[PDB]
């Protein structure tokens, strides 16, 4: 696995951007350079309701819209 | 290319793995298969320990959720660690003659593969069940502990989805059958995860607190200091309600509901600057101090059986 040896991970289309996207092989769906992702999910998180109890990452809640908030679950 | 303890290795690695090192270190591990996954696939136990009578275990698992890639690599560690100074040190020579050791490298194998050549953040399993086309129930809530009732979705799609019923997954319910079968010999429970940097005793599904409560805080606190010799690096720690979140059918809570009186839910680096994407540059560091932890706690539990 090219993609995870050169220290990047395997995304589904949607979720890796064009200008994110590498060539490297070793993904069924597209190699990422994850460390330019932006927002909750490109985080590991979970958009969830405001009134959710959790270990918010609070820098991505804007990216999750209204009545949202970024959680990331450990 | 191969094995390394210093980077993260796919699961056909891992497997090939397990079988290597027992095979090269007879006298201190063998392998088992407990189950099989959804997809079919083995999932393995390490007995780690000297022959003995009637001997103690520690039950350590790795690998619940699958972009927790530190946590696997974890497992991996500790075997080398333990019998690469076994007759050696003086307490691991100990630990390893009066207690087993079992060590679950990936429970969670499905879903591992699966953000190794598909999707980076994966981390339910990846089973189907009747009346959704969603998939993936979260392992950490499909145990029977106040299952399903707080700090869980109903929804199908949501990461935090406790499945149709208790032990849906084959993987929780063969994890579930192997200590339930072993109970009388488990006297600790350790369950590995990443991020945040905690150590974490129940209870999760409720804000009530153990028998035990005020000695396994005494034990984390404790473990954590020990933790933080070799780096520096911090942990907090607390019953999981209030210090992590809500989290209803928790491993570590049916554990200890099971009669299990340490049991223990570990959050390994960092805080979140790379959160689950640790950096392999990063995985020894962690992995030692770590170790130092698990050894900590297993003399403890030496020291106080039952
Ligand atoms: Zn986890």
């Amino acid at each position: 696995n090219e993609c995870v040896s050169k220290g990047f991970g395997c995304l589904p289309q949607s979720d890796c951007p064009q200008e994110a996207r590498l060539s490297y092989g070793g993904c069924s769906t597209v190699c990422c350079d994850l460390s330019k992702l932006t927002g909750c999910k490109g985080k590991g998180g979970e958009c969830n309701p405001l009134d959710r109890q959790c270990k918010e990452l609070q820098a991505e809640s804007a990216s999750c819209g209204k009545g949202q908030k970024c959680c990331v679950w450990l | 290319t191969g094995h390394s303890y210093e980077k993260y290795n796919n699961w056909e690695t891992i497997e090939a793995w397990t079988q290597q090192v027992a095979t090269e270190n007879p006298a201190l591990i063998s392998r088992s298969v407990i189950g099989t996954t959804f997809e079919g696939r083995a999932i393995y136990l390490l007995k780690v320990g000297k022959a003995g009578q009637n001997k103690p275990a520690i039950f350590m698992d790795c690998g619940f959720h699958a972009r927790e890639w530190i946590s696997p690599a974890f497992c991996q560690w500790f075997v080398r660690e333990a019998v690469r100074t076994y007759g050696r040190e003086i307490q691991v020579t100990e630990l390893l003659n009066k207690l087993d050791f079992y060590v679950l490298p990936v429970l969670n194998i499905d879903g591992y593969i699966y953000t190794w050549t598909k999707s980076r953040f994966w981390r339910k399993t990846r089973s189907t069940h009747t009346g959704s086309s969603c998939i993936g129930t979260d392992p950490n809530r499909n145990f029977d502990a106040g299952w399903c009732e707080i700090g869980a979705s109903r929804n199908p799609c949501d990461e935090t989805y406790c499945g149709p019923a208790a032990e849906s997954e084959k993987e929780t319910k063969a994890l579930a059958d192997f200590i339930r079968n072993k109970l009388s010999s488990i006297k600790a429970y350790l369950t590995i995860h990443s991020y945040s940097q905690m150590m974490i005793y129940p209870y999760s599904y409720a804000y009530k607190l153990g028998e035990n409560n005020a000695e396994l805080n005494a034990l984390a606190k404790a473990t954590v200091k020990e933790l933080a010799s070799l780096h520096g690096t911090k942990y907090t720690y607390g019953p999981g309600a209030t210090t992590i979140y809500p989290a209803a059918g928790g491993s570590d809570d049916w554990a200890y509901d099971q009669g299990i009186r340490y049991s223990f839910t570990f959050e390994l680096r960092d805080t979140g600057r790379y959160g689950f994407l640790l950096p392999e540059s990063q995985i020894r560091a962690t992995c030692e101090e770590t170790f130092l932890a698990i050894k900590y706690v297993a003399s403890y539990v030496l020291e106080h059986l039952y």
